[PDB]
């Protein structure tokens, strides 16, 4: 069938010798069979039981009956003829099947045999492989039918590498059927031609039988024995050609060690450098293929090629996204921009560069991929987000974000996880780094090119550091926003955080400060500050706040602050402040001196009363007092009518006093977890309540009018 | 089970075991893509991507 | 079908058994002729 290709040229030539060794010992033996007699005639003058051999020539007259000449041949034949020249085709006939028995030894043996069918098969889909002639010629679009035909005969590589590359059966079994053949031709060699000269035309057997015939000795002739002689010469040299040919074989395979397969030429040449050598089991079929064919080994090496097999995968991953699925895949964040956030992906498909209208990418978990040129049709991207990938990057690309990006976000475990390419972005203006970036003796040199981002302005840091770093201190004088996140380490500004007298913005979140440095105050042009986390128990420092004529904000939230100090009075120029999950208990009348305050979310504390100087912060609009002793609230916080939405929920608040109605602005309110009894007929009359503003356990708020209750539902419906 | 961690295909018959010890004889790995199909928690996987 | 039933010693003592009707078919042919 197609088991021709195994077959090397001298194993065909064997095959052939074989042929014609049986085919003639077949016509010796049928011939043997009916036209061997020999001619026997007994000798009158017998000199020591031999023939002494002692007017026209007269016949020699024997007086013997013709059945007395058959039973005389046929027992000369059977006692005095050699028994080679009886049998010598029966003989070649069974050398030439055990022969034939040692060929096919491993080929109707059905343990290698099995294997053998597995190799062959997956050898000829291999050649035939329309995937394989696209990768030769690599040195594209593809059907996805064809991606799945490719990869599971990729699988199947795989399946039969595990199988077979550990075996090391059918060189074995080859190896002794060759030792066999050699040594039985050998044998066969020796003992034939020993006893060649045995056959002989004219015989004389003495078979001592007188009181039958009376005669002793008699000349007998075989007519077949030159015949047979010319048959025993033609076999032996038929036998001396299939020996050279036998020990042909075994020698090359003794010199050729075919049990790893050097496979470095072919990898060399193409440079398909993930072309291993294969073990033995492999080798040996690979050598015998070559044998017949070198091409078909090339033709399998592309689908041991690791290159191929991903290339492979990354053809079917372009095959199966539509650029349907990734605009649906698209979203919206909370800054309106179009993300398409790529995570756990194995590679790039590049239709997902055809959507320009992206605006954000954010990419997690995605190995190591390499940025192609496409890139550059991606015009809307400004933003970026790389997590945990060692992704590479072309030169336009590099090109193309270099005017093209506006900020960037890495999240990063390991140091090499940050492209060196970054310092050659130069329009970069906001920067977010996550994980530890913390290192000895070498700490903030790797990210030493910052200074190279000239445009760079926004700054957010989460990596656990205790020093401020000496590259970020330098560019910090173009920065207008520093972020930190310590998470846990404390930080030393060591005096380095007043340079940056640009920054606008400062963040230090659980960087465990547990005080205020001097330098902070330095930053002239800083409005707002957030101190969360940072154990702070007192504040006291806030006086220095005066020096700062743009403070517009503070937070100092998420601390120990249980008290006010006065000093923030000085502090008018504040609009919010969050100083929630403290241990605050009063509201000094001094707080109310900083009558710009808007905002304040002052919940989780131990505050239980209003001040009445509420109503001196006028600009006010939200304020945040849940989980707080809050039992009464002072007619003043009804003065400011301008206050938009209330978070005054989880209090112990008995009543709501009646001037509700005075909130015309009052938009959104929380009152769930207070220990109200019912609600004001008041609430009920603010212009902008919802119910949806109304955050109320709804049995308290059954104590409503049910007029209130309609209006209520109708503008939520509305 | 050890291999593919699926404590499923317990067991057999006799006859069951008689052909699967020929076909281990005639071939040890068809036994192995034979018994797939056997498998319960294989069987699971194939109803769950189908549905 | 027809092939995979078979192990190594079935198809050992398939090729005796064809070997042994040989032998017998053979030594009939020549008890029929030459006997």
């Amino acid at each position: 069938p197609a088991y021709r290709i195994l077959k090397p040229w001298w194993d065909v030539f064997t095959d052939y010798i074989s042929i014609v060794m049986l085919m003639i010992a077949v016509f010796g033996g049928t011939l043997q069979v009916t036209q061997d007699k020999m001619i026997c005639l007994p000798c009158k003058w017998v000199t020591k039981d031999s023939c002494n051999d002692s007017t026209g020539p007269t016949g020699i007259k024997y007086d013997l009956d013709r059945h007395q000449y058959n039973y005389v041949d046929a027992v000369c034949y059977e006692n005095r003829l050699h028994w080679f020249a009886k049998y010598f085709p029966y003989l070649v006939l069974l050398h030439t099947l055990i022969f034939l028995a040692c060929s096919n030894f491993w080929f109707k043996f059905p343990r290698t045999s099995s294997k053998l069918e597995h190799f062959v098969s997956i050898l000829l889909k291999c050649f035939d492989s329309p995937w394989t002639t696209r990768a030769l010629s690599e040195t594209g679009v593809l059907d996805k039918k064809e991606g799945e035909q490719a990869k599971a005969l990729f699988e199947k590589v795989k399946k039969f590498r595990t199988h077979v590359e550990e075996g090391d059966i059918v060189y074995r079994l080859y190896m002794r059927q060759t030792i066999i053949k050699v040594i039985k031709f050998a044998l066969i060699i020796c003992y034939t031609v020993y006893y060649v000269h045995n056959i002989k035309f004219d015989v004389d057997c003495t078979v001592d039988i007188e009181s039958l015939t009376g005669y002793r000795t008699y000349r007998c002739a075989h007519p077949l024995a030159t015949l047979f002689k010319i048959l025993a010469s033609f076999y032996i040299s038929l036998v001396i050609f299939y020996g050279l040919i036998c020990m042909y074989t075994l020698w090359w395979m003794l010199r050729r060690s075919l049990k790893k397969y050097s496979f470095e030429s072919i990898r060399e040449e193409s440079s398909y450098s993930d072309i291993p050598d294969v073990k033995n089991d492999f080798a040996f079929m690979l050598h015998l293929i070559d044998q017949y064919d070198p091409l078909y080994s090339k033709r399998f090496a592309v689908f041991l090629s690791e290159v191929s097999e991903n290339k492979l995968r990354q053809l079917n991953l372009n095959n199966e996204w539509t650029l349907d699925k990734l605009r649906q895949r698209l979203t919206k964040n909370a800054q309106d921009k179009l993300e398409l956030h790529l995570f756990m992906l194995s590679g790039i498909p590049d239709t997902v560069f055809d959507l320009v209208e992206l605006e954000v990418l954010k990419l997690e978990l995605i190995p190591d991929v390499t940025i192609p040129p496409s890139i550059a049709q991606l015009t809307g991207l400004k933003e970026l987000w790389l997590y945990h990938t060692a992704a590479k990057i072309e030169a336009p690309a590099l090109a193309f974000l270099r005017e093209n990006l506006r900020a960037l976000h890495i999240k990063f475990t390991d140091i090499k996880e940050i492209p060196l390419w970054i310092y050659s972005l130069k329009t970069l203006e906001e920067l977010h780094l996550t994980g530890n970036l913390s290192a000895e003796n070498n700490r903030y040199i790797v990210i030493d090119g910052l200074r190279e981002l000239k445009r760079l302005k926004v700054l957010r840091l989460k990596s656990n550091l205790s020093k401020l770093p000496q590259v970020v201190t330098d560019v910090g004088v173009h920065l207008q926003k520093l972020s930190i996140n310590n998470e846990g380490t404390k930080l030393i500004v060591l005096n380095s955080l007043k340079k940056m007298v640009n920054l606008t913005e400062l963040e230090l979140i659980r960087c465990d400060l547990e005080r205020i440095p001097h330098s902070i105050f330095s930053l002239h042009n800083l409005q707002e500050i957030d101190l969360k986390d940072n154990n702070l128990k007192t504040i006291e420092e806030i006086i220095s706040f005066q020096h700062l004529h743009r403070l517009t904000c503070l937070k100092l939230w998420y601390n120990h602050i249980a008290y006010i100090p006065i000093q923030i009075g000085n502090l008018t120029n504040l609009e919010r402040l969050y100083l929630n999950r403290n241990k605050i208990e009063k509201i000094p009348t001094q707080l109310f001196y900083c009558r710009k305050l808007r905002y304040l979310d002052l919940s989780h504390n131990n505050l239980t009363f209003l001040p009445a100087d509420i109503g001196l912060l006028q600009n006010l609009q939200n304020l945040a007092v849940t989980a707080n002793r809050i039992e009464a609230l002072p007619p003043e916080l009804f003065q400011c009518r301008k206050l938009r939405a209330l978070h005054l929920g989880n209090n112990v608040l008995q009543s709501l006093p009646s001037r509700v109605g005075e909130l015309t602005n009052l938009t959104q309110i929380e009152l769930r977890g207070n220990r109200l009894e019912c609600l004001p007929v008041e609430l009920g009359e603010c212009p902008l309540l919802k119910r949806s503003g109304l955050v109320v356990e709804e049995d308290l708020f059954s104590t409503l009018p049910p007029e209130v209750k309609e209006r209520l539902w109708r503008a939520d419906k509305e | 089970r050890q291999e593919t961690g699926i404590d499923d295909i317990p067991d057999v018959k006799n006859d069951f075991a008689f052909m699967l010890h020929m076909i281990d004889q005639y071939d040890p790995l068809y036994s192995k893509r034979f018994a797939v199909f056997l498998s319960e928690v294989s069987e699971n996987k194939l109803k769950q991507l189908n549905l | 079908a027809f092939r995979v039933l078979k192990p190594w010693w079935d198809v050992f003592t398939d090729y005796l058994s064809v070997a042994m009707l040989m032998i017998g078919v053979f030594g009939c042919t020549l008890q029929v002729m030459q006997d």
